[PDB]
């Protein structure tokens, strides 16, 4: 896991 | 102290910014936590880097193509990987035709050509990339080393949690967006402009954060029935213009090269590069966070996400509660 922008 | 919740602006003197960690609780004592979001202006000496000059190499091992449907002020952004490319060919894309910064008078008139042109050409992001740029010679306020209780986590399995546990850089262009969320696990945020031109931000006061995730429910029913914290996905625009429809308190501020943001917990932002630039970011904790790490909601519906056990945080800073929490109460 890390953090991330997202949008899929 | 700031019963209005506005977002606060701080020029410490290089006395005053000496210690990070004091800093933070300075500004909570003036009230700067209410609006979820302050602006740290660090003193003219300081500098956490000598020269920008070779950036041109970096590698963006993953920029995304940042894909915005919707209407009327409600959006969904769908970010789609590309091509590692390196920062030099990522400015010059930039700053080409289809994707430069629009002509406009004033911020009001870019901030409503943002809203206007959202689902028009996607812009690239060149986001959530592992790295510093700050120099090795940089003691006070490097987001490599801020050393607060946020370190504890990995002492503990070895688990580095890129972009929470360590720094990301932003290289960012026209439009590029951050959805509404707040952190994962409800963690502060430091976010420094390292170059270039402004990054803006919305921010809504941790106060009123229930009231947008009620509000949100409520313009995408099928995507809170598929996750009980759908937000988290980081894929949800919403206009200024829908939260005052919906009567939610929301501040607006632009970060301007050199100075930082920091998000406080459970402090729901949004916002856009306004062109070419460059933000490095991590997470951070304090005490005050703990209560927050407890019960911040989960994704329920992905793999991928961000889980920090609030075991060690509780037995060693909260002891006193620690028996009682295990046992739901
Ligand atoms: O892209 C950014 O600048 C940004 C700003 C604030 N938050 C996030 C995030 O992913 O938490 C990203
Ligand atoms: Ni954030
Ligand atoms: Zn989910």
């Amino acid at each position: 896991a890390r953090k991330s922008t997202g949008g899929k | 102290q700031n019963p209005s919740c506005k977002i606060m602006t701080f020029r410490p003197t290089m006395e005053e910014f000496k210690d990070f960690n004091k800093y933070v609780a300075y500004i909570e004592s003036q009230g700067a936590h209410r609006a979820g979001l302050a602006k740290i202006i660090p003193p003219k000496e300081w500098k956490p880097r000598q020269t920008y000059d070779d950036i041109d190499d970096v590698v963006i091992p993953a920029p995304i193509q940042q894909v915005v449907t919707g209407q009327s002020g409600l959006f969904t952004q769908y970010n789609i990987q590309k091509k590692a490319m390196t920062v030099g060919e990522y400015r010059r894309l930039a700053n080409s035709e289809k994707y430069c910064t629009p002509r406009h008078q004033d911020f009001d008139d870019l901030e409503r050509k943002y809203w206007k042109n959202l689902t028009f050409v996607s812009p690239i992001y060149g986001a959530d990339i592992s790295g510093s740029l700050y120099d090795d010679d940089v003691a006070q306020w490097n987001i490599g080393s801020l050393r607060t209780i946020l370190d504890m986590v990995e002492r503990e399995c070895g688990t580095i949690i890129e972009g929470v546990n360590t720094p990301y850089l932003y290289f960012g262009m026209w439009k590029t967006t951050f959805a509404w969320h707040t952190e994962d696990m409800d963690l502060y945020s430091i976010n420094y402009l390292h170059f270039g031109e402004p990054k803006s931000w919305y921010a809504i006061p941790p106060e009123h954060g229930k009231r947008l995730e009620r509000l949100a429910i409520g313009f995408f029913p099928g995507s809170s029935q598929g996750c009980d914290a759908f937000l988290r996905h980081k894929m949800t625009l919403i206009s200024p213009i829908i939260l005052k429809k919906y009567g939610i308190p929301f501040s607006r501020i632009t970060q301007e090269a050199g100075e930082f943001m920091i998000t406080f917990p459970y402090g729901y932002h949004a916002g856009f590069n306004h062109g070419f630039n460059c933000a490095e970011s991590t997470n951070f904790a304090t005490l005050r966070w703990i209560d927050y790490g407890k019960v911040a909601t989960q994704c329920t519906c992905r793999k991928d996400m961000v889980k920090i056990s609030m075991d060690v945080f509780v037995r060693i800073l909260q002891p006193e509660r620690y028996e009682l929490w295990k046992q739901g109460k």
